[PDB]
């Protein structure tokens, strides 16, 4: 919810 | 503690939002809708839907004055935000009251220009003057001593769209139509008894979630009115289901939330739905079955990737279950609380 992650 | 609010810079004012109006949750909304949270390449960005926001920032014991925004004097635009809930936390020996902080927000024509650290003063204020002297939060920043440090994982389940938004890129030697058949999934869940969460079930929930919970280092401390608030399902906002055993007892749940995000740059797709794993308690069903489960489950909802923590036991199916590690750190700190940090498995607190 804090962080807009994406696949690495 | 201090009886007035710190003074914002000229020309901007303290407004507490009624999120019961109708007009102002919009207007938070459209707030986080174009300044919240994006991702490190200004790609995507958080889409809490009004509905959504209304459900995490009123739960049980929420506070007006928690719902803390600044407006432009002149024209009254919403422009900064943050927010305070209250939590019982559990932390190692230690059950206490405390907050939790969120959507702190400003405006993108007004940063670098010191107003969130006012923002955090004056939560931190109104906090203190209802004898609340911790909180918990999270972050992408890295502050010193985390209690915790939590990484993303993600479960692609369109993963065609995923490509071609560059959410997710094919792996060596992967073609798109090879990828679209690995991560291919059940058509139906597996799990005999799985069913939607319903009032009857509240009370089994919340003893199968204080049970499971206790094994962590850092937990929420529910009672069942928050058991029913966080967790009865509300469709497009959270979803849980519970399995009920062959003599009709409830051993086990699943749950996970909704959160879209907005695809800045695409001709075609132009939002993401994310699924957020929340909860997740088995004690008969394997919590590989489960999971497994929950991602049939989030596909039947036209969910296109489906995210989850390194968190409690959740490193046990991650891979397992073919989620991807994402490029994204969660840290969580525990403000005026000094303690030994944590291995993710040890934290036990999924935040909105
Ligand atoms: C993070 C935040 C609030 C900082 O605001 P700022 O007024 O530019 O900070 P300043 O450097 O002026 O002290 C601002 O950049 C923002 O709104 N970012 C998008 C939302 C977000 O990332 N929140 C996470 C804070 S942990
Ligand atoms: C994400 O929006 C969280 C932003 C956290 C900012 C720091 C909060 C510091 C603690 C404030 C409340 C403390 C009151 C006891």
């Amino acid at each position: 919810g804090k962080v807009l992650s994406k696949i690495f | 503690i201090r009886q007035e609010p710190y003074t914002l810079p000229q020309g901007f004012t303290w407004d507490a939002l009624d999120l019961g109006d109708r007009g102002v949750l919009k207007e938070l909304y459209t707030l986080l809708n174009e300044n919240y949270v994006e991702d490190d390449d200004n790609m995507f960005r958080f889409d809490y839907s009004p509905e959504f926001l209304l459900w995490a920032l009123r739960p049980p014991g929420w506070l007006p004055q928690w719902h803390c925004g600044v407006r432009v004097v002149s024209s009254r635009k919403l422009v900064g935000f943050i927010s305070a809930i209250p939590a019982n936390i559990h932390i190692y020996d230690t059950e206490k009251k405390m907050v939790e902080i969120n959507f702190l927000c400003v405006h993108k024509k007004l940063r670098s220009k010191r107003v969130a650290p006012v923002l955090i003063r004056e939560i931190t204020r109104r906090v203190h003057l209802e004898g609340i002297f911790q909180a918990v939060y999270t972050a992408g920043v890295v502050l010193p001593k985390p209690v915790g440090t939590c990484r993303y994982w993600h479960r692609s389940l369109n993963p065609r769209k995923l490509i071609e938004v560059k959410f997710s890129h094919l792996s060596r030697n992967m073609t798109m139509q090879r990828t679209m058949k690995l991560y291919r999934l059940p058509e139906t869940p597996k799990t005999a008894g799985l069913r939607p969460m319903e009032t009857k079930d509240i009370p089994v929930v919340h003893q199968l979630l204080t049970r499971y919970l206790k094994q962590f280092h850092l937990t929420p401390v529910m009672s069942q009115e928050e058991v029913e608030h966080w967790f009865y399902p509300q469709e497009n906002i959270i979803d849980t289901f519970v399995v009920e055993n062959a003599n009709g007892e409830v051993t086990d749940f699943l749950s996970f939330y909704t959160l879209p995000s907005t695809i800045m740059n695409h001709p075609t797709h132009k939002s993401l739905k994310a699924a957020y794993s929340f909860y997740n308690v088995h004690t008969q069903t394997p919590l590989l079955d489960l999971m497994s489960d929950a991602l049939v489950l989030a596909k039947m909802k036209g969910f296109d990737v489906f995210n989850a923590l390194d968190l409690m036991e959740n490193k046990t199916f991650l891979e397992k279950l073919k989620f991807g590690i994402g490029d994204g750190n969660l840290q969580y700190y525990l403000y005026n609380w000094k303690c030994p940090s944590m291995g993710a498995e040890k934290v036990g607190l999924v935040l909105q």
